[PDB]
């Protein structure tokens, strides 16, 4: 039931003016679907590392490296109240964007 | 990012009434700008303090100090916004210092403190104080930001923090490798997580792997918590390949796979 | 659609902050990157820390840069809020920008 | 230090009512501090310009341009004081911008220019803008300072200014040194239009040595007005230099030398 | 007297500033010096530019520092008007201070 | 005579809280006594360069170098009205403090 800017100080009218890396990487990650019809963007592909370690030249898993996720805090729109085609609410979520290969911190004795 | 504890955060000092409030980092001034804006903060300093908690938990906090400029714009300084942003992951945690009185005099310098921002070991943050109201579009910055470097668990006061103890900072495996006709003995922590033994055989003085092997110590029971566990491994029968590196990787909950490993080396002679 | 309603009282769904699980991978990675600041007072968020890959190759086990594997940036399309100039029939505009959040090592075709 | 002229100094821009005043570099705000003060100026910039007066004389001028900040302290800005400080001799020249109207609107950025400070060649000044009222004791500075170095007459454009021409920056001695017999040297040079004496200095260095074994001074009397530019002549390394004695540089003029080898 | 009245309309008796007669001698002098600014917000004149002799010996014709001659500053005692703290009965105080104007080359005793 | 403050804002109460260089210098100067009984200081020692050039080791005048005065602007007091030992007036006078030795600018052909 929101169509204009009433005396709500933080509800505003916004103009909605909107590949092989996961497979060739030394630390490959699967893209898992996260779908929400009440969210914009509706479908987000979250990265989950395909291995605990990384992949060396031979194609086997290298246990001396760490395949660790790179995540971000991003802004998404969630419908409020629900089923309102043109009413949204700002949200902050943490999504796993990538997987990188890091050298472990080693403590020698 | 988190606040230390949800107690009443007090910012009031003699001569000034103020409240520390929750605030998303999108201020009302940014949405609706106003012409008269205060000056930027002066002498912003961020130190690393250590604060306790009712359950005896010691945590790292970012103590923030800043001062006011002496110009007249203090009549229009409606408060401050203290923000901490993580650099690797763009996470924002911000609070609002709302002044309930109009600061008018400039007798002795107004100094503002805040020590309720829990920080993580081995991390880099951007801590900013934005004087409210915010500047109009196409205006002077009116804010002060500084980078903060929280050291790793090796720092002495850092090591005894709750986050650092969680990742086994006070854990000494005491790895002993005894060669047989290889037995690796190590002490276990008090977490029920599996351990990884990586046995790599290099040549006498060559940086190459002429053997590699893996062993999986399952999660020990609570009765085996602070105990010595020994694993025997069979090695290849070659010549020159005599540098045996046994590296033990924990899988504590604080670091899923990217923990701190502990290594031992056996040489040829 | 063309114009929608957005409530800017940001709902933080990143509430799992009690588990401390993170580290700085921009130095320990086989494809390290420099962090660059992107400041826009006319945008929310006003400051975004992006990534620039340090090399064209990757650091191998010897600490030297191999040039048979490429350092590519992990790019994510993020939603940002921008303050339109006062000569527009809308005070705000939600925009999609491309941000490099990390770097990874990939195998050439 | 001096101002270009006693003329009316235009200082009001559309939207502001300003006034230019003489300023004994002291200030009432310094004598009587005020609780609420404005902030420091912004983007101070001093360049070198050249101004022609109505009498046809061209002078170097320190063109000062600065701007304000967008903080609300503009509401307590009653003026500025522009000061030029000669570094060697601690001479000060101050001019007061007094703001008749109150500056309340920050719709457009404010820019202030002043281009009437006469500057001597080959000199170094400090140009400061102090936002009046001046701060209370133990307060923030609120003033801006810069250093302005002004080149000599060897600079291409500065060789034509009135100060440089008065000292003979355009002087062309047109020396001719001819070695006449019996170790004699005939030196001929031109005269500039000033009734002052000249110094000829002759030094006889060895062929390869950083020393001298013979020195000689000769004094050319002041030439008559009817001989303003007419040439004049006077009868192992021989170095002969003319030093003029103009009224601008009493004994520190630009000399002109000539050398003859063995 | 202990207390005297000072009219602060400083009479500019240095009227003959129109002639251009001087230059900077901190580089061409046999005893060159550096310029040090002395700033005191509570004092008039606030900024006084003093001389600090560059060397301990002068410069010969060859350009190399000769130590048989001494570079000595030319010191001057100058009146200064100082703003007094508010607890003082007189708001202003006239003092004498020593300033180094230039440096000169002298023969040692 | 004046002894107390008045609507005159710039006449203030002030608390009066009050050798061989010229002969051994390579650019020697004589000291001229300037005595004004109506001015504080009552006696000022102006510096007048003794020689057009500088003195060398032998004591003769070196015509290759210039003996140039170093002067400075200073603040002094003058009784106003005259003969009143209490009412004064700040005044600026340009006075010569010393003499230095400078190498001239020589333009070769
Ligand atoms: C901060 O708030 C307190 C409480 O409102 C103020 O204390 C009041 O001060 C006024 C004026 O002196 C008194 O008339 C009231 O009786 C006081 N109330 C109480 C409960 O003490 C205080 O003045 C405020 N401080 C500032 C700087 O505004
Ligand atoms: C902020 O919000 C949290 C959760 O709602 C609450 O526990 C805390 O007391 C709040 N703090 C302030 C200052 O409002
Ligand atoms: C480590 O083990 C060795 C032998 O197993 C023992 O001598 C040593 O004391 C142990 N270290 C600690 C700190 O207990
Ligand atoms: C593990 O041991 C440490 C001391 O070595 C102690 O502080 C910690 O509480 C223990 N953990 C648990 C779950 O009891
Ligand atoms: C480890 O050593 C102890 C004696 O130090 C021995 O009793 C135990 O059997 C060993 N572990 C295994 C798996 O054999
Ligand atoms: C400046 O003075 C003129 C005098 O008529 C007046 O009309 C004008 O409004 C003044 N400007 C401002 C900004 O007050
Ligand atoms: C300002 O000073 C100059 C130079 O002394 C003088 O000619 C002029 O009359 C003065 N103007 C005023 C208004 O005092
Ligand atoms: C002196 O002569 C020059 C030409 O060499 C001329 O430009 C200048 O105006 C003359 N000056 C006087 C005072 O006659």
């Amino acid at each position: 039931p929101n169509s204009e800017d009433k005396n709500f100080p933080r509800t505003v009218m916004v103009n909605l003016n909107i590949s092989d890396y996961y497979n060739r990487s030394t630390s490959p990650w699967n893209l898992h679907r996260n779908e929400d019809p009440e969210r914009y963007p509706s479908v987000i592909w979250e990265a989950k590392c395909r291995h605990l370690g990384c992949i060396n030249a031979d194609g086997n898993v290298d246990y001396h490296m760490n395949s660790v996720p790179i995540q971000q805090e991003i802004l998404v729109l969630r419908r409020e109240p629900p089923h309102c085609p043109n009413s949204f609410r700002l949200e902050k979520i943490l999504v796993s964007v990538g997987c990188t290969c890091v050298t472990p911190i080693v403590h020698h004795v | 990012l988190r606040l230390l504890d949800h107690r009443a955060l007090v910012c009031s000092q003699p001569g000034l009434n103020c409240t520390v409030k929750n605030s998303t980092c999108l201020d009302d001034s940014w949405i609706h700008p106003r012409n008269l804006t205060p000056s930027s903060p002066k002498d912003l300093q961020i130190q690393l303090h250590f604060a306790h908690t009712q359950q005896g938990d010691l945590f790292p906090v970012a103590h923030i100090e800043w001062t006011l400029q002496t110009d007249a714009s203090i009549l229009y300084l409606e408060g401050a916004e203290l923000s901490v942003l993580q650099l690797n992951t763009n996470e924002r945690l911000c609070v609002r210092f709302e002044f309930l009185s109009k600061l008018r005099h400039h007798h002795r310098r107004w100094r503002f403190t805040f020590s309720h921002f829990v920080v993580d070991p081995d991390q880099e943050y951007e801590v900013t104080v934005h004087h409210l109201p915010k500047p109009i579009p196409d205006g002077d910055p009116n804010h002060q930001s500084k980078n903060f470097l929280v050291p790793d668990c090796e720092h002495a006061r850092m090591k005894v923090t709750t986050p650092c103890m969680s990742s086994g900072s006070l854990w000494d495996p005491n790895i002993t490798v005894e060669t047989l006709e290889l037995r690796v003995s190590f002490t276990l922590w008090n977490e029920s997580t599996h351990y990884q033994i990586l046995l790599t055989s290099f040549p006498h003085m060559e940086n190459h792997s002429c053997f590699e092997h893996m062993h999986h110590i399952p999660a020990p029971r609570p009765e085996e918590f602070h105990q010595r566990s020994n694993v025997t491994l069979t090695l290849r029968n070659l010549k020159g390949c005599c540098r045996h590196q046994v590296q033990i990787q924990p899988f504590f909950s604080s670091c899923l796979n990217d923990c701190l490993r502990h290594s031992a080396t056996v040489s040829c002679p």
